[PDB]
RNA sequence: UAAGGUGAUAUGAACCGUUAUAACCGGCGAUUUCCGAAUGGGGAAACCCAGUGUGUUUCGACACACUAUCAUUAACUGAAUCCAUAGGUUAAUGAGGCGAACCGGGGGAACUGAAACAUCUAAGUACCCCGAGGAAAAGAAAUCAACCGAGAUUCCCCCAGUAGCGGCGAGCGAACGGGGAGCAGCCCAGAGCCUGAAUCAGUGUGUGUGUUAGUGGAAGCGUCUGGAAAGGCGCGCGAUACAGGGUGACAGCCCCGUACACAAAAAUGCACAUGCUGUGAGCUCGAUGAGUAGGGCGGGACACGUGGUAUCCUGUCUGAAUAUGGGGGGACCAUCCUCCAAGGCUAAAUACUCCUGACUGACCGAUAGUGAACCAGUACCGUGAGGGAAAGGCGAAAAGAAC
RNA sequence: CGAAGGUGUGCUGUGAGGCAUGCUGGAGGUAUCAGAAGUGCGAAUGCUGACAUAAGUAACGAUAAAGCGGGUGAAAAGCCCGCUCGCCGGAAGACCAAGGGUUCCUGUCCAACGUUAAUCGGGGCAGGGUGAGUCGACCCCUAAGGCGAGGCCGAAAGGCG
C-alpha cells in the first residue's frame, strides 16, 4: 500500500534548523532529520502526506554519534538519520 | 564408540603391573565383532557389533529375544 | 480505582488512536523543535493517552 | 621494525569474537568466566 | 500520615529563637519544613539575566525539622502532640491532653 | 495509603493533586525492539537475505502468522526387489541453554614425603566430562554375631590411632560391640474370588494457617552554660513500650519507632469427608530372577601393597544345583549357626548457600574490611585467555562569600 | 564551665613508662580488678604513599638555517598578512586500501598537553559537516580453508566427512 498513518512515524524533526538548511531551502530541497529506520519510499509517502507539497527524492545519510564528553565520565550521542527531501513541483518557496 | 550392544560391555581403564611392581594405566577393551544374524521373522540379515559374550548371549536365549531387550532399550539395531 | 478510564470502554478506539497519533503527537514534536512553552505537559499527556487507548485495544479486540 | 600488532578487524573478529567463542565449548568456558566475573566485554574483538 | 500538614500553625522548639510560633509553608521530603519567618537567613545572589540583575543579599526562610517544630494549641497556649484515632478509615487529627480534634 | 509530587548527579521549565481518584507501596494482568540455546538460511553478537499462507492495495506495495535439529508416536507415499523393509513428507508431545555450593558416575595427575628414589605416599586429591535433585546416593539381609542373640539404610560420639597393612620404612588404618538422632515397609516375575477394595498422585474449591502492602501505639516542663540542650540543676509522668535510629552536644516522654492489639481485594505455600479422575485392597493356591553363582588368566576396591587371603566388580575364556537347593561365618574340610544373589520402589535423621528477611559479634574501620565504603571487575596493560588499581569526611543548615 | 588526637613545658620511677599544665582541636574517653590478643619495628636489594640528593645539572629529538615591515593581543623569534631567502620535488607533491574514529569546518578560551612563550594547535567548551540505480560494501558465483543433516569412528568431551 501506501504506508499507514500509524506507521508514519518517521518524522521526528523538521528542521535541522542550519545555515546548509536554509540555503538549500531558499534555492530547493527541505533538509530534515527522520528516525533510525526510514527507507526513502518511506519519507517520501511521510512528505506527501504529513505536508501537503508533493516531493521529487528524498536523499538519506546517517550521521554518527558525537562523543563529546570528558575524561572522568564517557558517553556517546545518539545516531540519527538526516535526508535531503527534494521538491520542486508543486512548492511555494 | 565400542559398546557390545546387547551386554554393553565398555573399555574399562586398569594399570600395568610389572615385576617391580610399577603402575601404568592401561585398557581393557571389550571382544566386539561385527556380525550378521539371520532372524526368521524379520526375514532378513541384521549386522550388530557384538561381544563372543554376547554371541554366547544370543546362541542361548534367541535372537529374537536379544533383538526385544534392545527394543527396550532404545538402541538401535 | 486510582485511575478511571470508562469514558474509552467505548467501541471505536481507533480513530481517536488515530487523532492522538496525527497532528496532535505529530504536531506536538514539530513544535518542540521549533520551540514552544506550553507543549511540554502535552507531550507526556499525549504519550500516556496512546498508552491507555493501546491497553483497551489489548483488552477487547472489538476495537 | 615491524611490531608484533598489525591490526585487521576480520581476523581479530574471526580469531577472538563472539561467534568464535560460540563454535566451541572451551570458547563458551571462556565468556562463562567473564560473564561470572562480570566484565563489560565478554568479547573484545565486538 | 503526618503529625505536620501542609498550612499548620505550630511552634518550634529548639534552636534558633526557641519560643516563636508560625505557620507551615513547605514540608519537604527529607523530613524539614518551611516555617514563615522563623529561620530567616541572608543569602548572596549571583547576577542573575532578566530577574535578579544587580543581585542582592535578600533573605530567605531556611529549613527547620519536623522533630524541632510542634503543633500549636489555641485553647493551652503552649506546643501539643499529635494523635490520631477514627473508627473510619477517614481518620483525624486529635491534640493529646485535650481531646480536640485539629 | 495519601497532602504532597513529576527517580539520582541537578538546578531549572511546563505541570498534576486533596485525605472524596496526583505521587508511593502491594496482588493480578497488557506491551515486551534486536542479539544471545536463537530455532526460516547465513554471519565478522546486537546484521544480511528469504520462502509459504491470510488480508488489503493508491499497482508503487504494506501488515500479520508460520517455516531449525533430535527423540517418541500416528498417518500418507515408497527403492534396488517381486511381497516387505530402508527412506521421504506431514502432524502432536518432549528435549536443547544457563546457574555459586552440595550429590552419583566416567577418566584422573604431578610438585611433595620417605631426609636420594623406583614399591609406597601425595590421592581417588586438583582438573576435565556426563547426569540430575531440593536434596543426591543408600535401603528392607544369599547381614553381623557366636551356640546367647540382634533385626533395612543414613548421620554423630566411642571402640581406637586398637587389631592389622607396610621398601613391616615413611606412612595408611578398620570392623565387632556400646551409647544416640531419626525410626514405616512394600510391589512384579500369576491366576481365580476380589473388582475404586484402604493407600497413593493430579485437579478449582471449604476451613485453619502464614506470605506478598499496612493500621493504632503511652508519657516534660522551668532554669544555667552554650551558636544550638538531648548536658548541669529542680520538680513530674509512662512502662507488656529503658531494642534501635535521626533531630544544632549525650533524649524513656521531639520524630520514626518498640512491647501489645488489629488487618489481605487478589495470588500463592502447608494440613480435611476433600467432589471427581486414574493406579491399586484383602483371601486361597502355585512359583522364587542362567551365560547367573563359581573357576582359570589380568586388573581394581575393600584399612588388607597377593601374602596363608576370605568379600565385591569384571576385560577375557569357561560354567552349575536349581528349596530333594544354594551363599556366608577371613586359605581350606567336617559339624553347627544364619540368610535366600542373579528384579525393583521408598519419607526422616544428612551435606550446601547464587539468593530472600530478621537478629547477633571481646570482627575491621579507608595501606584495615570484599579486588571494589567513592558510577570497580571501572581506568589502564595484553593479540588473547587473562591481569587489575588509585580514589571517603565543608557546615547544624550552603547560609557555597552580594559589593 | 572543653574528650580523643597534635605540639611544647614542669615533676616523678631502676626501666619500658606515668602525672600535671599552656597552645591547637571541637566529641568522645573508660581509674581499679579480672578476661582475649591482628600486643610494641631501624633493618629483610621488605610493600604502599610522600619528599630530598645529584641540580637548576644533562637534555629540549636529524646541521632542509632565516631576516624584516605591518596587524591583533596584557604580553609576539614562534600566530595572521606581505616582501625576500632556503628545502623536497620517482617527494617532504597528489589519490586510495588496511588501520584509526570526529582528529574535518567555524566561534570562543589559555588552567592541564604542546620538551620554551603562545593570541596558536591534531588541546578544552559549543554548534555544524559525510546526500549515490552507475564509486565500494550488500547481493550472484567460487579457490585455499571452515562448519557440516544423515553417516563412520571414539570412556565422556569429541575427531573425520
Amino acid at each position: 500500500m501506501i504506508r499507514e498513518e500509524r506507521l508514519l512515524k518517521v518524522l521526528r524533526a523538521p528542521h535541522v534548523s542550519e545555515k546548509a538548511s536554509t540555503a538549500m531551502e531558499k534555492s530547493n530541497t527541505i533538509v530534515l532529520k527522520v528516525a533510525k529506520d526510514a527507507t526513502k519510499a518511506e519519507i517520501k509517502a511521510a512528505v506527501q502526506k504529513l505536508f501537503e507539497v508533493e516531493v521529487e527524492v528524498v536523499n538519506t545519510l546517517v550521521v554518527k554519534g558525537k562523543v563529546k564528553r570528558h575524561g572522568q565520565r564517557i558517553g556517546r550521542r545518539s545516531d540519527w538519520k538526516k535526508a535531503y527531501v527534494t521538491l520542486k513541483e508543486g512548492q511555494n518557496l | 564408540s565400542r559398546v557390545c550392544q546387547v551386554t554393553g560391555k565398555r573399555p574399562v581403564t586398569g594399570n600395568n603391573r610389572s615385576h617391580a611392581l610399577n603402575a601404568t594405566k592401561r585398557r581393557f577393551l571389550p571382544n566386539l565383532h561385527s556380525h550378521r544374524f539371520w532372524v526368521e521373522s524379520e526375514k532378513r540379515f541384521v549386522t550388530l557389533r557384538v561381544s563372543a559374550k554376547g554371541m554366547r548371549v544370543i546362541d542361548k536365549k534367541g535372537i529374537d529375544t536379544v533383538l526385544a531387550e534392545l527394543r527396550a532399550r532404545g538402541e538401535k539395531y | 480505582m486510582k485511575a478511571k478510564e470508562l469514558r474509552e470502554k467505548s467501541v471505536e478506539e481507533l480513530n481517536t488512536e488515530l487523532l492522538n497519533l496525527l497532528r496532535e503527537q505529530f504536531n506536538l514534536r514539530m513544535q518542540a523543535a521549533s520551540g514552544q512553552l506550553q507543549q511540554s505537559h502535552l507531550l507526556k499527556q499525549v504519550r500516556r493517552d496512546v498508552a491507555r487507548v493501546k491497553t483497551l485495544l489489548n483488552e477487547k479486540a472489538g476495537a | 621494525m615491524k611490531r608484533t600488532f598489525q591490526p585487521s578487524v576480520l581476523k581479530r573478529n574471526r580469531s577472538h569474537g563472539f561467534r568464535a567463542r560460540m563454535a566451541t565449548k572451551n570458547g563458551r568456558q571462556v565468556l562463562a568466566r567473564r560473564r561470572a566475573k562480570g566484565r563489560a566485554r565478554l568479547t573484545v574483538s565486538k | 500520615a503526618a503529625k505536620i500538614r501542609r498550612d499548620d500553625e505550630v511552634i518550634v522548639l529548639t534552636g534558633k529563637d526557641k519560643g516563636k510560633r508560625g505557620k507551615v509553608k513547605n514540608v519537604l521530603s527529607s523530613g524539614k519544613v518551611i516555617v514563615e519567618g522563623i529561620n530567616l537567613v541572608k543569602k548572596h545572589q549571583k547576577p542573575v539575566p532578566a530577574l535578579n540583575q544587580p543581585g542582592g543579599i535578600v533573605e530567605k526562610e531556611a529549613a527547620i525539622q519536623v522533630s524541632n517544630v510542634a503543633i500549636f494549641n489555641a485553647a493551652t497556649g503552649k506546643a501539643d502532640r499529635v494523635g490520631f484515632r477514627f473508627e473510619d478509615g477517614k481518620k483525624v487529627r486529635f491534640f493529646k491532653s485535650n481531646s480536640e480534634t485539629i
